[PDB]
């Protein structure tokens, strides 16, 4: 067990709580990072390791635009850390502190939330005892976008040269 | 259903509160709104490697190139905000009245 | 001279090859003096829990054949 | 198990040299010491106020060509399929569009940073 | 044709990155429809044995189904052994 | 809804190959060739029934067809596929390419012992 | 004997790196006629042993106005991703054999980006922030370029497996198959790693020391162990990638030697431009990557998807 | 912005809702909602100004986490069903989920406040886009996953929709205002029939976009943004002032004008299911809509307010540009009555 996706999943909601508090836009890039490489971990462990790659990569490619757009339009004189701010600070201890009550309740009992019936066992045990050979799984089914998911590839292409024509367009002022 | 996924369901709920509360940047909202859709693609491809729905993985790419949309998107809102208030506060988003 | 140089890149190629050989030596000592076994896929790892279990001293270096048949 | 162990090993490695740097040699730190440094004088403002992004239009381009090379990474593994007609159709017209998006910027003049 | 020529002539001493650029896109899409190893590449990636060959009950009436590997009736490789 | 049968640990036994996996590689298309008839049979029992249960007897003549295969090999030709199987095992990948010697070596032994 | 073998490839490495920032000042020194240090030692081999003694006994400072969570945090950061981006590189075996072996280098690299982002805003001064943005800019082009031109190369080669590199170029050279995306990929790879004539995040002329203007002592020596560690790292990746060296698996020595011999060219051929050549402009330099090499690497990548299709030369998946 | 661009963003938002309309997957349904949104945004925002810019920054984050709590609900859907076909959903806190997401689209209440802030933001032709296209898509979502909505939400969101609308129109002076909150009670109405007969909620849909573009075409032609603006408009094309003071009317579900048959066909379906108290209260409520309906007719038609002296140069000079269709619209808004048994053949 070892409980290695479970600690994961526990920093992973870590940093959301973080960069859901907001301090400023430095501190909620840092934690979406930490986020990102955490989710990257998590989804290696259940074996996408293209995915995981991917989405870490991505997320260092976006959060580098938001730090050079928040030294340029969001930034103040002193700005704000999870400790300078007590509304932050608040918020932040907050969701900590909902995050242990929902670790603890589980590990304790299995816990049904309101929402969902979440059981206490295993992640090694949901998995699947059968196997694949001589390829993996999620880099075929990944590749499979070009010779199916024709359409798919058609509306992405045109979603982004649209996109591309959008911010030309939203920037130019006057 | 394991724990995993309720991390990942709390995680997506905490991003969502975050962005419903703001404080006074327009961008930690947008930062917000990227841990959503990073939160959603981390379940799908839980859900999705799990079941091995083999033609299901191409889905989280579409969803991350949907959402780095939305981020240029917004990032292109924030700068025309930005040049016409001097910050990017949502406080001045208050020409509008309902 | 210019030859001068030469114990300097000298003594920065031998830091170089320190790593490359020293991880083939561990590979080959930690294997049973052979290569390292590359399980890039579940077949491949399949076949080296195999390994392990038929050899019956949990290592899947240690191979056994016709004279384990008979 | 390997990679975390390695992860460690650096990040322990880096963690003591810093503390051996910070508490080794002698301090001695007064107010002008560790003062911010503006070549000799001091600041005239703060390095807190905004900072003008002339490219800021080429990071949101970079931002949508990131996502480009994300759908094309996976072109290794795609040319194994036995559609590869499909599949050579479908990379070059990704390829294709990505180029028109570059030749639209350019011909609009999105990669001239602002004056 | 003079006019085409005067533009190549001018783009190629103005910008030869674009009009090489231009010249290898062109060359990788032309190309592949007209070159008869396609087919040879469809092939091959088709004759990759990924998964495992299910066999098939024989019914009695199946003459060009072979009963062993090594029997004349199948798929043969002999084009690829030799390319 | 109903107990899930199980057969017994006692018909479950059966006289496994002990062999390696750089063993089985290196006679694997004289293997193939020689032992297709019993396991093309377990398959198709597999593919059909579609329950491990169901097949256990072809799998028991699976061994023992593999045991006679390797007991004629080992009656014949010991020492070649010995070398054979040794230049295999050492690559980490058990690449045939790097074995050509020992494989010509091995298929004049069979070729002519057997 | 894990650990062991992590020792074996970290502390050959920071050797390595010292080293190396000697043999960059002698390299400089004949290039501009002078001799380079040659007093210290035997030939100069003590001075590194000097000047790392003398920087991790002196006396850092954090700035008043410093972030000092963040300000200790990004050499770390660099020092370690600078460590690690060595595990993956077959030298033939590598340390960690990972399946994708390249997307761990583009993410880890991307990672190191945010080490010099982080100290410049951290040291809460004005140069380090122009320092930061310049590496903004920079690693926007370069990230861009870099993934193109490894996603065609890598298209050349069938999967993202080092190993598998190296058994595509047992016969020829990489360098032989697509010099042009060899070429634009070295200097992709000079954008990266900050070297000349793209220093332009610790411009010494125009900025004073850049993004670690404010860097004293050990952490400073942090950040030049990094940036060197990072130069022969790409520099291997390079000889990896386009000049194959053949491999014997039961004499593995000389895959070794051949391996560290093209990776000190490579070294010495960055040194050697940083002496021949000015420093741009990341204006220039932006406009250099997205309006000239992006153009071309399109169509470079264009025509190394369609020629293995075209020439039924597939590389094999596995 | 030139022209070229505009049409192929139009295009695209029309794209969008048509890949939205023809998906049966529930990812394709999401990516045209995207590329709906993507290519709104512009639009809205053509005619340059902080208002505009406003007015677009508070659709497009009220648009992203609608898009995001669909997602949200399709995965999770997706979880307990492992189903991408877009059928009934097998999850209740999933068809939640997706109501709430659909409803903050349409900007059903208490999700409404985002659709008369960015009315007001937008120009004419940009608040005819919106309410028709942007009311078009969701609402085939919603009928196409109708079986599965929970009745009590959808009447709730629905009542309050009436309710504020209602009230809203009533304060407000603006004339983008005023049709946002109208928009607003239409949708109420709509979705709240739509748990029993998506055939009447498509009818009213088909009445309510021909009412719009009626409404929003004669202002246009009026070049009035205000109630004021309207009022000299008597002056210079008392025609247009008739007939806007027509179709004001039938907007409000007078006989025997066309808006009468919405409402009418929505209350005798829900009677049918045994429901008296909400088709009541619905009727009762819409009073106040015709109240502002009829404040706004007096001002500009049934009265004649002051004018200006370069009204006169107004009338040397001619109306140059034509709206094709606008009589159409005019006839179609106030006199298909008798023609309501059509409504079989659009079942
Ligand atoms: C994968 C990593 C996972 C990590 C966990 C999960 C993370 C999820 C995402 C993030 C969510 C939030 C998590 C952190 C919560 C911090 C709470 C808090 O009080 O923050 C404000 C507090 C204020 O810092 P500051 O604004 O720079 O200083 C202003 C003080 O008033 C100045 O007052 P002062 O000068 O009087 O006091 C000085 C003191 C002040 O130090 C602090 O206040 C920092 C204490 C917390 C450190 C982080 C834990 O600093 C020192 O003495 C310097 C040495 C100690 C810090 C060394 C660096 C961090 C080591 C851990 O700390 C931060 O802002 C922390 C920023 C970094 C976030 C955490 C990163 C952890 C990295 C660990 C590995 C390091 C190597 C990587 C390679
Ligand atoms: C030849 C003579 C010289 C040129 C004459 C003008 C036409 C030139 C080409 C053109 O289309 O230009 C307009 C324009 C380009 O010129 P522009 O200078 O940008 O025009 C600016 C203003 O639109 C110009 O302002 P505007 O006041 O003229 O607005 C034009 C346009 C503004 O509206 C639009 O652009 C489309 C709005 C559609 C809203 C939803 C309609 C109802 C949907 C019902 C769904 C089922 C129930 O239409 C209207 O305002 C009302 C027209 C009727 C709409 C309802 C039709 C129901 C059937 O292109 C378009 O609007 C796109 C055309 C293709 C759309 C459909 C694609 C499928
Ligand atoms: C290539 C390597 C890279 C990494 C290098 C990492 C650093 C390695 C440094 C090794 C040598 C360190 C020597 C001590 C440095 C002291 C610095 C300083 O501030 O000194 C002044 C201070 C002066 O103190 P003070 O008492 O005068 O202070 C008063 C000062 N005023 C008046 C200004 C306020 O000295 C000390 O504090 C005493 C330090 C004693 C030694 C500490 C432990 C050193 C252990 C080194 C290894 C020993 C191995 C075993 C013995 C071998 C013998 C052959
Ligand atoms: C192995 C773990 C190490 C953890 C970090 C420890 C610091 C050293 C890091 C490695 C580098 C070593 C370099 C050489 C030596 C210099 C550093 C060093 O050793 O400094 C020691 C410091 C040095 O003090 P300093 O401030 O003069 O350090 C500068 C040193 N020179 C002069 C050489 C530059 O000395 C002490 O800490 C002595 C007191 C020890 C006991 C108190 C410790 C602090 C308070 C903790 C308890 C608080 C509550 C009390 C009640 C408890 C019960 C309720
Ligand atoms: C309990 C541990 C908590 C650790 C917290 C900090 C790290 C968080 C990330 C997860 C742990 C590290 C990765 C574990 C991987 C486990 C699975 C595994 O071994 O897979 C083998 C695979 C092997 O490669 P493969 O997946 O291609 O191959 C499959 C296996 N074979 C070879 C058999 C086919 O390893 C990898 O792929 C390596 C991926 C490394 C990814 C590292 C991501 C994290 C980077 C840092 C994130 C934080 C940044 C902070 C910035 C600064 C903030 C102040
Ligand atoms: C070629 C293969 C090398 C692999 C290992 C690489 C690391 C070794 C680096 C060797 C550099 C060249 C050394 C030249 C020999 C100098 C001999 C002597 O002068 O130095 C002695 C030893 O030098 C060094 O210590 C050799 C070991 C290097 C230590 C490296 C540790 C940190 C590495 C970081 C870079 C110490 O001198 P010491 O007697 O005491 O002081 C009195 C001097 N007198 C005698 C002239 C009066
Ligand atoms: C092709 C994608 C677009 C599809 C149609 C969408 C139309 C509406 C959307 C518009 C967005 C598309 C923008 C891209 C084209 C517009 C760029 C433009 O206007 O100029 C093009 C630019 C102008 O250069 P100059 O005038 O010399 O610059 C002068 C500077 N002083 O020149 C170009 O044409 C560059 C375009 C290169 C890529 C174009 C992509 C289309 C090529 C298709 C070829 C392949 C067809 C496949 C057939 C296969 C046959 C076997
Ligand atoms: C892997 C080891 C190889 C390493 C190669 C190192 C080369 C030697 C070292 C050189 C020092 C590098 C430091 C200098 C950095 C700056 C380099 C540089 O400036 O080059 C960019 C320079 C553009 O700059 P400007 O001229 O100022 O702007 C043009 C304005 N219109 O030129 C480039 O863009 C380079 C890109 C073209 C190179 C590729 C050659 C293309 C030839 C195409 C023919 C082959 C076609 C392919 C197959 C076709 C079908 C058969
Ligand atoms: C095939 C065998 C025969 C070989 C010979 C064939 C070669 C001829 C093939 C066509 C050649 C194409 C020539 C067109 C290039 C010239 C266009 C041009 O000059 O544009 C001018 C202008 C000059 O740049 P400035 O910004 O003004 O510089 C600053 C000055 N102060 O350039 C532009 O405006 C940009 C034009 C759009 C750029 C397009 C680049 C992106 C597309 C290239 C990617 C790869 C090709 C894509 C697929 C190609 C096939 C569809
Ligand atoms: C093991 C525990 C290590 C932590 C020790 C705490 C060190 C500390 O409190 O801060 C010291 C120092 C900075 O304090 P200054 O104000 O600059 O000067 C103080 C000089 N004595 O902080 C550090 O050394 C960084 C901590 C080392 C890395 C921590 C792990 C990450």
């Amino acid at each position: 067990t070892m409980y290695i996706a479970f600690i994961l999943s526990t920093i992973f909601v870590i940093g959301f709580v973080g960069f859901s508090s907001k301090p400023s836009p430095i501190y909620g890039g840092l934690g979406l990072i930490v986020s990102g490489g955490v989710g990257c971990g998590i989804v290696l462990n259940f074996g996408g390791s293209f995915l995981g790659l991917m989405v870490f990569l991505i997320y260092l490619g976006g959060m580098l635009v938001v730090f050079g757009y928040t030294t340029a339009m969001a930034t103040e004189m002193y700005p704000e850390v999870w400790v300078s701010n007590k509304t932050v600070f608040g918020a932040f201890v907050s969701g900590l502190m909902m995050e242990f009550c929902m670790v603890y309740y589980a590990l304790k009992e299995e816990e049904v939330e309101i929402i969902f019936k979440f059981n206490g066992l295993g992640d090694w045990v949901i998995y699947d005892t059968g196997d694949s050979g001589f390829f993996s799984e999620e880099a075929m089914g990944i590749a499979a976008l070009y010779s199916y998911g024709t359409w798919l590839v058609i509306v992405t292409g045109w979603s982004l040269l649209i996109g591309v024509v959008v911010i030309m367009e939203i920037t130019r002022g006057n | 259903m394991p724990l995993v996924y309720m991390n990942i369901i709390m995680a997506f709920a905490i991003a969502l509160a975050g962005l419903l509360m703001y404080r006074s940047h327009l961008m930690s909202s947008l930062l917000c709104l990227e841990g959503m859709m990073l939160s959603l693609f981390i379940m799908s491809t839980l859900i999705i490697l799990n079941t091995h729905f083999t033609l299901a993985n191409m889905m989280p790419i579409i969803l991350l190139v949907f959402a780095a949309c939305e981020a240029a998107l917004g990032l292109s809102l924030l700068v025309m905000v930005s040049n016409t208030y001097g910050t990017d506060y949502v406080q001045n988003l208050n020409l509008l009245q309902c | 001279m210019w030859f001068e140089i030469l114990p300097g890149i000298a003594v920065m190629a031998a830091c170089l090859f320190i790593p490359g050989m020293a991880t083939a030596h561990i590979h080959k000592f930690t294997n049973g003096g052979k290569e390292k076994r590359v399980a890039h896929f579940s077949y491949q790892w399949n076949l080296m829990e195999r390994d392990r279990c038929i050899s019956g001293v949990n290592r899947y270096h240690v191979t056994k054949g016709l004279e384990n048949i008979d | 198990m390997n990679i975390m162990l390695t992860l460690l090993t650096n990040v322990t490695l880096a963690s003591l040299l810093v503390l051996i740097a910070f508490w080794l040699p002698q301090l001695n730190a007064y107010s002008e010491k560790t003062s911010p440094y503006e070549c000799g004088f001091d600041p005239m403002g703060s390095a807190r106020l905004p900072f003008s992004m002339k490219f800021f239009l080429v990071a949101i381009t970079f931002l949508l060509f990131d996502l480009e090379i994300a759908l094309l990474l996976p072109l290794p593994w795609a040319s194994q399929t036995n559609n590869l007609k499909t599949m050579l159709t479908m990379a070059l017209f990704l390829l294709i569009l990505l180029a028109a998006s570059l030749a639209y910027e350019w011909t609009q003049k999105g990669l001239e940073w602002a004056e | 044709a003079g006019r085409i020529a005067s533009f190549l002539k001018n783009a190629w001493a103005k910008e030869p990155v674009l009009v090489a650029s231009f010249a290898i896109g062109g060359l990788a899409i032309i190309l592949p429809s007209l070159s008869p190893y396609t087919n040879y590449a469809i092939r091959i990636n088709r004759a990759t044995p990924y998964n495992y060959p299910v066999p098939l009950r024989d019914d009695g009436n199946m003459p060009d189904v072979p009963s062993h590997p090594q029997d004349p009736q199948g798929p043969s490789l002999e084009w690829l052994k030799n390319l | 809804p109903g107990i899930v049968e199980l057969p017994t640990l006692e018909d479950l036994k059966v006289q496994e190959v002990k062999v390696s996996s750089s063993v089985l590689k290196a006679a694997a298309h004289h293997y193939g060739a020689q032992c297709d008839k019993p396991n093309k049979e377990f398959m198709l029992c597999r593919w059909e029934e579609k329950d491990p249960r169901r097949c256990l007897e072809e799998g028991k003549l699976v061994n023992q067809c593999a045991l006679d295969f390797f007991r004629q090999i080992k009656r014949h030709c010991a020492e070649p596929f010995t070398e054979y199987w040794t230049c295999i095992d050492y690559s980490g990948l058990q690449l045939f390419r790097h074995c050509r010697k020992q494989q010509a070596k091995f298929d004049e032994c069979v070729l002519d012992k057997l | 004997m894990f650990m062991i073998n992590i020792l074996s490839l970290i502390i050959p490495i920071l050797l390595a790196v010292a080293f190396l920032t000697l043999v960059e000042r002698k390299v400089l020194g004949y290039m501009q006629l002078r001799k380079g240090p040659n007093v210290v030692g035997p030939y100069g081999l003590l001075q590194p042993i000097a000047d790392a003694l003398k920087l991790f006994t002196k006396e850092p400072l954090r700035p008043a106005t410093s972030s000092i969570s963040m300000f200790i945090i990004a050499p770390i950061l660099a020092l370690s991703l600078a460590l690690t981006m060595w595990v993956p590189l077959p030298m033939p075996y590598p340390l960690i054999n990972m399946n994708l072996g390249v997307l761990f280098m583009l993410a880890m690299s991307s990672l190191a980006v945010y080490s010099i982002l982080w100290s410049g805003w951290a040291s809460n001064s004005k140069y380090a922030l122009i320092g930061a943005l310049r590496a903004v800019a920079q690693t926007i082009s370069y990230e861009v370029t870099l993934a193109i031109i490894l996603l065609s190369v890598l298209l050349m080669n069938g999967s993202y497996t080092l190993s598998t590199l190296i058994t595509t170029q047992e016969h020829i050279w990489m360098i032989f198959t697509s010099w042009p995306l060899a070429m634009m990929w070295f200097i992709s790879t000079l954008a990266e790693t900050n070297r000349a004539p793209f220093d332009l995040t610790e411009g010494e002329s125009e900025l004073v020391s850049g993004f670690n203007v404010e860097y004293a002592a050990g952490p400073f020596a942090m950040f030049f162990m990094a940036e060197y560690a990072n130069i022969i790292m790409m520099n291997a990746f390079t000889a990896i990638l386009f000049l194959g060296a053949s491999h014997d698996p039961h004499t593995p020595e000389l895959y070794t030697i051949n391996f560290v011999l093209k990776t000190l060219a490579l070294t010495i051929t960055f040194l050697w431009i940083r002496a021949s050549y000015p420093r741009f402009r990341y204006d220039q330099l932006m406009h250099l990557l997205w309006k000239s090499f992006l153009p071309l690497t399109l169509a470079l990548c264009m025509w190394h998807i369609s020629l293995p299709i075209m020439t039924a030369s597939i590389p094999p998946q596995s | 912005m030139n022209p070229i661009i505009y049409t192929t963003l139009i295009m695209t938002v029309m794209s969008g809702t048509m890949l939205v309309m023809i998906s049966s997957h529930w990812l394709l349904i999401w990516i045209g909602f995207e590329m709906n949104l993507l290519a709104m945004i512009p639009v809205l925002m053509k005619n340059f100004n902080p208002r505009a810019t406003e007015a677009a920054t508070k659709y497009f984050l009220t648009q992203a986490t609608a898009s995001m709590m669909l997602m949200m609900a399709i995965i999770i859907n997706l979880l307990y069903s492992g189903q991408w076909t877009i059928t009934k959903m097998f999850n209740p806190v999933a068809m939640t989920m997706m109501t709430m997401a659909l409803a903050m689209k349409l900007g059903l209440s208490p999700f409404h406040f985002w659709v008369p802030e960015v009315t007001q933001g937008i120009s004419l032709q940009a608040g005819l886009l919106l309410l028709t296209w942007q009311k078009l898509a969701p609402l085939s979502v919603l009928c196409q996953i109708s079986q599965s909505i929970n009745p009590n939400l959808m009447l709730t969101m629905a009542m309050l929709s009436i309710l504020i609308g209602g009230w809203g129109g009533l304060n407000q002076t603006q004339l983008r205002k005023i049709m946002a909150y109208s928009s607003i009670a239409h949708m109420g109405w709509m979705t709240a029939v739509l748990p029993y007969n998506t055939t009447m909620t498509i009818l009213n849909l088909l009445i309510y976009i021909t009412m719009t573009l009626a409404m929003f075409m004669l202002l246009i032609h009026s070049s009035a943004t205000t109630t004021l603006s309207l009022s000299h408009t008597w002056n210079k094309m008392p025609v247009i002032t008739s007939l806007m003071m027509v179709t004001l009317l039938s907007m409000g579900g007078l006989p025997p004008l066309s808006g009468f048959m919405p409402k009418w066909m929505i209350i005798q379906e829900m009677t049918k299911n045994e429901s008296i108290i909400m088709p009541t209260l619905m009727a009762m409520t819409a009073l106040l809509n015709l109240y502002f309906y009829m404040r706004l007719a007096y001002s500009s038609s049934l009265t004649m307010f002051p004018s200006t002296n370069n009204m006169k140069m107004k009338w040397q000079f001619e109306h140059t540009k034509q709206m094709k269709l606008l009589p159409t619209m005019i006839v179609l808004s106030t006199l298909v009555l008798p023609m309501t048994p059509a409504l079989s053949s659009l079942n």
